[PDB]
């Protein structure tokens, strides 16, 4: 259900 | 009507005190249903609503692994942003994200979103089109440029159209007895003296779900929006909500003011008054 | 950016002595996120307090609920005490049964 976030 | 899946995620550095605190808190419509906290004694994804007992051990293991990866991502991000803003290592900083989707009553995507802040200010956000970004500042412009070259928006859009809506549908199905319920407000009015022959009338609305509600006070059929004090609608510890709104009125004329309560579980809105 | 917490103390049900209930301390509109929130019975920390409903508003300010099961009694006093960087001294809000 949550996203795998990208680095900024 | 419509429903939402929303994750509130926070990463907070604490130089001198070890690794950042990282948290994910998930909601389906105003109800907390999952959480990860890096500060827990044994950090894992945990159910926060009873109906999440319907997910097998595989869910908790996979979402735990995703949370831990996310945690490491945000650790890196915090150091990255220190450089973007030319800030020292000695200060605490905060990254925040709200991420998720909304569907209509037919289960179909209405809206997706993903919005980041640094130190309490807008940083970058996905635009409503799910194809481009807005950057609040020049640091965020660097991030935008990276995400554009890596195709991050298309990755995100596939999550929002796919995984996010599919899992939200499943949560609504499994949690239907909780999530699709209506609990009707119960109201009452309290009374407090003031100096100057005036009086505070407070209208309470208790035990309601969902959170959306309206409370007004009227005199002679006109709403007194201007002169009311209120609190934001607030959770009461058991999956319901409460709210109050008050008005200051002349002593002896309390009987002319009426509180009105509008809510999904009130087929006809409530009208009440102070009762001595 | 710094926002002072708004602290709100309230029960789930109108209080009746001897009847189980839930006491709540909602701490809102704060930044930065580091905070200490203690619920108190007669000046003493209440041990099993659940923290829940962490969220952020549109302006990114933090919200969080502290809550606990409790059975009010006539003599018992309850409060919520909050320590945050926006205030030099901890701030206490008392439960007002008649609010």
């Amino acid at each position: 259900a949550l996203y795998n976030f990208a680095t900024m | 009507g419509p429903h939402s899946l929303r994750y509130f995620v926070t990463a907070v550095s604490r130089p001198g005190l070890g690794e950042p605190r990282y948290m994910e808190v998930g909601y389906v419509d105003d109800t907390e249903f999952v959480r990860f906290d890096s500060d827990a004694e044994n950090p894992r994804y945990e159910p926060r609503a009873r109906w999440m007992e319907q997910e097998g051990p595989e869910y908790w293991e996979r979402e735990t692994q995703k949370a831990k990866g996310n945690e490491q991502s945000f650790r890196v991000d915090l150091r990255t942003l220190l450089g973007y803003y030319n800030q020292s290592k000695g200060g605490s900083h905060t990254i925040q994200v709200i991420s998720g989707c909304e569907v209509g009553s037919d289960g179909r995507l209405l809206r997706g979103y993903q919005q980041y802040a640094y130190d309490g200010c807008d940083y970058i956000a996905l635009n409503e089109d799910l194809k481009t970004w807005t950057a609040a500042d020049m640091a965020a412009l660097i991030t935008k440029h990276k995400w554009e070259q890596a195709g991050e928006a298309e990755r995100l859009r596939a999550y929002l159209e796919g995984t996010c809506v599919e899992w939200l549908r499943r949560y609504l199905k499994n949690g239907n007895a909780t999530l699709l319920r209506t609990d009707s407000p119960k109201a009452h009015v309290t009374h407090h003296s003031r100096p100057e022959d005036k009086v505070t009338l407070r209208c309470w609305a208790l035990g309601f779900y969902p959170a959306d509600i309206t409370l007004t006070w009227q005199l002679n059929g006109e709403e007194l929006i201007q002169d009311m004090e209120l609190v934001e609608t607030r959770p009461a510890g058991d999956g319901t909500f409460q709210k109050w709104a008050s008005v200051v009125v002349p002593l002896g004329k309390e009987q002319y003011y009426t509180c009105h309560v509008y809510h999904q579980g009130l087929p006809e809105p409530l009208t009440l008054r102070w009762e001595p | 950016i710094q926002k002072t917490p708004q602290i709100q103390v309230y029960s789930r049900h109108p209080p009746e002595n001897g009847k189980p209930n839930i006491l709540n301390c909602y701490v809102t509109q704060f930044h930065p996120p580091h905070i200490e929130i203690q619920m108190l019975k007669n000046g003493k920390k209440i041990p099993k307090v659940e923290m829940s409903d962490m969220s952020f508003s549109k302006d990114w300010s933090f919200y969080i609920l502290a809550h606990t099961e409790f059975t009010p009694t006539e003599t018992d006093t309850y409060a919520c005490r909050v320590k945050h960087d926006s205030m030099a001294e901890p701030k206490t809000v008392y439960w007002d049964r008649d609010m």
